[PDB]
């Protein structure tokens, strides 16, 4: 299991590296890198991580030229995963950053909540379709994603507003939550995400 | 809807624990990042470290702190205690914290919250409220309860909210040290006047207190006496507010 963590940033990266080390350390031959640059060989699993703007980040990775290895980690069917600023990037736009697009691996824009306290923030819970466990998750983020059903993965409610937490378009994956701070159902989902990226 | 939360504060001088009252008797209770862990291990929702280290040595015992503890722990966690300017606060969200706590320094200047949430966001500033009754009134003490600013927390609540604070943590300086429950009348007073998550601090002494600060209006409720010397099981505390109607949060 060769696992990827792209460390640009925006925000705070190694936290996510050390629960990915954490939820990792009961699989055979596991390595973890801190990915900057294009490397010539790609991952079972690459993590987008970040947190802050969607146009910075958006920055951060094409000009660390990272677009180009993302893609080709999609179509080499490795496993792709976004979490928090990571999983809004999977999709075309958003209103934090207005002509910025970015990634648009999968079909969707990204807006922000209609929620009047909206660094929404704390433990809420995620229903999932399959896979990963049902239960509290720690969030922080203004914005939300907006998809088609067919690739919500799980949803959560924040003051009346069902909005998709986890998103999946087949190997690629978003969770909305740091896993990070989750803890015991944080490492759970980790470790779900480096057994799906296992089996290929 | 979002769960309810129960906190451990660590208070910590010097990278280890204090448990005691006065500084004649602070006798050291272990290891931050171990009490930590456990307080995860048992399923507390967030963790509070407040620092009391002798001023010289505060900024650097502090910053070993959050990255000991940032390296090893799975929940979120505020620091607070001494932190007197920006740069002083974007050296500890960098290092590792998730939220920064600041009271005198916020008091002082108005100014401070706006700056860390500006750089860092709304979530990571954590705005300590220490508040007492004189004369019929609910005041704003600063440095540690000792001096009164002749400021109404009515008043400085909004503000407060106004200035971009995440997270109000709300002590009552005639409630610590007690064990009769927290001061709820304070909690309802504070409710209606802003919209932050309010951290009930001060008083907590059996389950029910905290079902009693919950209704008050708490979003979060902190403590440390308890939970170590295993008077209230955490699990067996969550399940009983879920009963009693509390949304907290649960694992199977």
């Amino acid at each position: 299991m060769r696992i990827g963590i792209i460390s640009v940033g925006p925000g705070n990266i190694m936290n996510l590296y050390r629960g990915v080390k954490r939820a990792s350390e009961n699989f055979e031959d596991v390595s973890i890198e801190l990915v900057e640059s294009p490397r010539n060989d790609l991952y079972d699993l690459l993590f987008i991580p970040g947190v802050g703007h969607f146009g910075e980040g958006m920055r951060r990775l094409r000009e660390n030229d990272l677009i180009d290895f993302v893609r080709k980690h999609v179509e080499d069917e490795r496993y792709v995963v976004g979490v928090c600023l990571g999983m809004q990037l999977l999709f075309e736009e958003s209103e934090e950053a207005p002509g910025v697009k970015g990634l648009s691996l999968i079909e969707g824009n990204v807006v922000k909540l209609r929620s009047r306290r909206l660094p929404h923030m704390g433990w809420n819970e995620v229903i999932f379709k399959d896979t990963f466990p049902n239960g509290y998750y720690y969030f922080v983020h203004t914005y939300r994603a907006v998809c088609e059903e067919e690739h919500v993965l799980g949803t959560t409610e924040y003051d009346g507003e069902i909005f998709p937490s986890a998103v999946r378009k087949g190997r690629i994956l978003g969770f909305q939550f740091h896993p990070e701070k989750s803890s015991k159902i944080g490492r759970k989902l980790l470790e779900k995400v480096i057994e799906c990226s296992l089996s290929r | 809807m979002l769960a309810k939360r129960i906190i451990a504060c660590l208070d910590v001088k010097d990278g280890r624990v204090v448990k005691g009252t006065n500084f004649e008797n602070l006798r050291d209770s272990g290891d931050p990042v171990e009490l930590g862990k456990f307080y995860s291990e048992i399923g507390i929702d967030e963790l509070v470290f407040l620092d009391i280290t002798a001023s010289v040595e505060k900024r650097k015992t502090m910053l070993e702190l959050v990255e000991k503890v940032a390296e090893q722990i799975d929940i979120p966690f505020t620091v607070g205690g001494g932190i007197h300017d920006f740069e002083t606060a974007s050296e500890l969200i960098l290092r590792g914290a998730d939220k920064v706590s600041i009271n005198t320094a916020a008091v002082e200047n108005p100014s401070l919250i706006t700056q860390i949430a500006q750089t860092f966001g709304s979530q990571a500033v954590v705005v300590a409220i220490d508040a007492k009754r004189v004369d019929g009134e609910f005041m704003v003490f600063t440095y540690s309860g000792k001096k009164n600013t002749g400021i109404l927390l009515r008043d400085w609540v909004v503000e407060v909210e106004k200035r971009g604070a995440g997270e109000i943590l709300l002590t009552s300086i005639d409630r610590d040290g007690t064990k009769s429950g927290y001061d709820t009348e304070m909690i309802r007073f504070v409710r209606p006047l802003t919209t932050l998550p309010i951290i009930a601090s001060g008083g907590a002494g059996k389950m029910e207190h905290f079902l009693e600060a919950f209704l008050a209006g708490a979003d979060a409720a902190l403590a440390a006496s308890v939970f170590h010397f295993r008077e209230i099981d955490v699990r067996e505390l969550k399940e009983y507010l879920k009963k009693h109607g509390v949304n907290v949060r649960l694992e199977g």
